[PDB]
């Protein structure tokens, strides 16, 4: 409960800071800004490379989560099976990186 | 007595990032043959107070907010993720001791991009959205390489607990048998904080252009808190100092010294190199950092089995 | 008469060529030091 | 009484806070911008006064109009001034932004930047020297130093 | 010169005026962040460009 | 008479290739840049403490205009209108009439300091050294009309700064 106490205290201090930054200068009577970017009227272009590198990040992070439990696993009895599994998984990461290299993935956003 | 400890952790964080701004200002001044602030008080001691009181009475920028709730929520989330994340650091004992503290910091550092995403979404300008997407892509890729490097580091350590890492670095430092991992971690701490020579958040439009000066100050304090956090993390985990169980303040002084010289090294590196391009650092990771990092992970997961040096879980 | 004039022996020589120091340790020796640090840390 | 003394103390506190951290927006138009950059040199060193170099125009407190303000640039300058948050101050470099100077009778030169934005400090020169603009900045700091916002608010 | 003490016509040729004229060909096929360097490598000062 | 910059063919031997590989991996030129920045950190900065210290200037310095006087109390200007004819910005307006004693003196000598470009043509065209581009430069004003000088402000400037304008012109006049 101490962790949640720290989280609540920190979140309330952030709330106090944003309340000071948002409502405290409203006491002043400066002006009202009527205010009548390079984007004139065109739609936002769908740069496909950003989406591709985002889902590549997603897949790599997923199998990084697969790769994670080695420090806990290092105390297991069957060390040979662990070594084979870890080397083959990192080899799978290398193979996926090589494929993402070959099929024009790392071009125009290298 | 716990809330006193929480307050004494969270208020010096704000003082430390204000003095980050002040010390960075006079160091960048003195690095470039000029002088920093010395007019306000003795050696510019009262400059951050003037900065804070100036930034806490100014007018906002008044943006056409598409989502008011998201615009409010983004700086609160940014400050929360920068401030509550300092807990599990073992100096010499953490405020809250977790068995998976490094995983805790890694998860929240991975999700810290939500503030950037909401800042891009709150601004109706599409170029700000494009810059936010570019920053998010850079951050998530560089979090991937951080995850691999940290995975290698604690499989060398063998346990996820941060307090046992001090015990691990007792005879020799971790930088001696993990120097290439040390260099990749130094580029990653230089690069993950949206910093020069990879600072694309200033060159050509920021990700918070339409945000007000108060939220901009909150974002800057959050970024500098993350900078000090990961600098102290590098100091603790690659340059672990001697810790007496009866005499702790020597360890506190020692890792404070290493943290200060590592922050000075940060200000050094940021003042010596021109900015890169987006495709340049994308090429830096996706074709140069990732295979070497994978090979280092393979070598460091194969080494302790062949050396009869598998570290204890407990 | 009096006017701004160079001295009767002229001014001294002024360097204008490029002059960079150039310094290094060899790559083989640096890799040997890295190997030694690696083996010491592993031991 | 208590109230006037308290608001006077708070007024000079916030006045020192505002005047000690003047963040500028430099308009790089013409010769006087190069003179501003040479005032940013290590010899003169604006940065010891609490004045940062080349801040963004969305967070700046003061604007220095350095150069000639033509007809094609006046709406852009007015837009920039309207975007900059309150309180905002304007310092005029050179004869161009003062009254046009050399190009006062040209067909496409605005005769003074006072016709577009309110101007507080006029710095004369062509270009004014770097220490002259430093003295003008100190004069702006002294102008801020005698502001009486809270006293007038309490008296009203 | 028209013979009086005032010039009839005085054209100023700018080295940077023709240098900016090739900017469309200068940055063909390059990235949007390279124009801050393509402008940099030509000594372009907007005083003599706009007269 | 012409030299080929960036036409140095790199060596293809094992020594230079290995040294370039060590430079690429160990960031040796980056280390050189770090060393240069460290060396330039420790030097004494050239920051002069304005306003307690002032920059070096010459006696020929062009600044605020002023109207001088003879060493008998009489104003030097004779309303000859050379300065308003030579002024490239037309900042000088002169209106004159013969005064009570018959002397040819000005009645209106206006200098628009917002129009003036500080070129010093008036101080050299003046045949009696009446108008001088004086040494003052710290005269920034808060209002536009305070930079529109009449004859009285210029004469007050001359009376204020004569004790140093006379010394400057005494030190400088042999070059003219
Ligand atoms: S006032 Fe003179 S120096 Fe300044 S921009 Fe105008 S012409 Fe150039
Ligand atoms: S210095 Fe030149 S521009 Fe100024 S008043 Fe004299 S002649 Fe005119
Ligand atoms: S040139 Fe000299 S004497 Fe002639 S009108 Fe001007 S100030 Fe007077």
């Amino acid at each position: 409960m101490n962790l949640m106490i720290t989280l609540l205290t920190n979140f309330t201090l952030a709330t106090l800071l944003v309340t000071i930054a948002f409502w405290l200068p409203q006491l002043n009577v400066y002006s009202e800004k009527t205010s009548p970017d390079p984007m004139g009227s065109a739609r936002l272009p769908f740069s496909m490379k950003f989406f591709l590198v985002a889902i590549t990040f997603l897949l790599f992070d997923l199998e990084i989560a697969l790769l994670l439990p080695l420090p806990w696993a290092s105390q297991t009895t069957n060390l040979n099976t662990m070594l084979t599994m870890a080397l083959l998984l990192i080899f799978l990461l290398a193979v996926s990186l090589a494929y993402e290299w070959t099929q024009k993935g790392l071009e125009w956003t290298e | 007595m716990f809330m006193i400890n929480v307050l004494t952790l969270i208020i010096p964080i704000l003082l430390a990032v204000a003095f980050l701004t002040l010390v960075e200002r006079k160091v960048l001044g003195y690095m470039q043959f000029r002088k920093g602030p010395n007019v306000v008080g003795p050696y510019g001691l009262l400059q951050p107070i003037a900065d804070a009181i100036k930034l806490f009475i100014k007018e906002p920028l008044r943006p056409a907010t598409s989502s008011i709730s998201m615009f409010i929520l983004a700086p609160i989330l940014a400050l929360t993720l920068a401030l509550t994340m300092w807990i599990p650091l073992p100096m010499p004992y953490p405020l809250i001791n977790m068995n998976l503290g490094v995983l805790f910091m890694l998860a929240m550092s991975s999700l810290a991009v939500y503030s950037i995403l909401w800042s891009g979404w709150a601004s109706n300008s599409k170029y700000a959205l494009i810059g936010a997407l570019r920053a998010v892509a850079q951050t998530i890729s560089y979090e991937v390489t951080l995850a691999i490097i940290l995975l290698s580091v604690l499989l060398m350590n063998g346990s996820f607990t941060l307090s046992t890492l001090i015990i691990t670095q007792e005879q020799v430092w971790l930088i001696f048998p993990a120097w290439p991992l040390a260099m990749m971690w130094f580029i990653s701490t230089l690069a993950e904080t949206n910093r020069a020579p990879f600072d694309l958040t200033e060159g050509e439009s920021g990700f918070n252009v339409e945000y007000a000066a108060g939220p901009f100050a909150l974002f800057f304090m959050a970024e500098y808190a993350n900078i000090i956090m990961m600098n102290i993390f590098t100091t603790t985990l690659f340059l672990g100092a001697f810790h007496n169980p009866y005499m702790p303040e020597l360890y506190t002084i020692n890792f404070t010294i290493k943290s200060l010289l590592l922050s000075i090294t940060f200000l050094w590196i940021r003042a010596s190199y021109p900015r890169f391009r987006y495709d340049q650092l994308m090429h830096l990771l996706w074709k140069n950092f990732l295979p070497l990092t994978l090979a280092l992970c393979m070598w460091h997961v194969s080494l302790p089995i062949l050396l009869s040096s598998i570290p204890p879980q407990t | 008469v009096k006017q701004d004039m160079p001295p009767v022996g002229g001014y001294g020589p002024i360097d204008y060529k490029r002059n960079l120091p150039r310094r290094g340790l060899s790559g083989y020796s640096m890799f040997a030091v890295g190997i030694g640090a690696l083996l010491f840390g592993y031991w | 009484s208590r109230g006037e003394y308290v608001v006077a103390k708070l007024d000079d506190l916030i006045n020192w806070a505002r005047r000690s951290s003047l963040w500028p927006m430099t308009f790089g138009l013409a010769c006087c911008a190069v003179e501003m950059m040479h005032m940013a040199a290590p010899r003169y060193d604006m940065d010891r006064f609490g004045v940062v170099f080349r801040a963004s125009p969305r967070q700046s407190d003061v604007m220095i109009v350095a150069g000639t303000l033509t007809n094609k640039m006046a709406p852009a300058l007015r837009k920039v001034y309207d975007q900059m948050p309150e309180p905002r101050y304007v310092v005029s470099m050179g004869s161009c932004a003062n009254g046009g100077g050399y190009y006062h009778y040209s067909y496409s030169v605005v005769r003074g930047c006072d016709r577009i934005v309110p101007v507080d400090i006029y710095v004369p020169g062509c270009p004014p020297t770097a220490e002259a603009l430093l003295y003008g900045i100190l004069q702006l700091q002294k102008k801020i130093k005698r502001e009486k916002r809270l006293r007038i608010w309490y008296r009203r | 010169s028209d013979g009086s003490s005032r010039p009839y016509r005085c054209k100023i040729k700018a080295p940077g005026f023709a240098h900016l004229a090739g900017l469309d060909k200068m940055s063909k096929g390059h990235m949007l962040a390279d124009v801050v360097a393509i402008i940099g490598t030509q000594d372009i000062v907007f005083g003599e460009v706009d007269r | 008479t012409y030299k080929y910059v960036n036409l140095r063919e790199p060596s293809m031997d094992m020594k230079s290739v290995t040294d370039r590989a060590a430079q690429t991996l160990l960031w040796t030129e980056l280390i050189r840049g770090l060393g240069m920045t460290l060396s330039y950190l420790f030097r004494e900065p050239a920051t002069i403490n304005y306003p307690f210290e002032k920059g070096p200037l010459s006696p020929r310095f062009r600044g605020e205009h002023a109207l001088r006087r003879y060493p008998s109390g009489e104003e030097r200007c004779i309303a000859c209108k050379l300065c308003e004819a030579v002024c490239p910005a037309q900042a000088i307006t002169i209106e004159a009439e013969p005064r009570a004693d018959g002397s040819r003196r000005t009645t209106r000598y206006d200098i628009d300091m917002t129009k003036c470009i500080y070129c010093g043509f008036c101080q050299e065209a003046c045949p009696v050294d009446a108008i001088v581009e004086g040494p003052n430069f710290e005269f920034s004003t808060e209002t536009h009309e305070e930079l529109l000088y009449n004859k009285e402000k210029l004469l007050n400037n001359g009376d204020k700064w004569e004790a140093e304008i006379a010394a400057n012109i005494q030190a400088d006049y042999l070059y003219r």
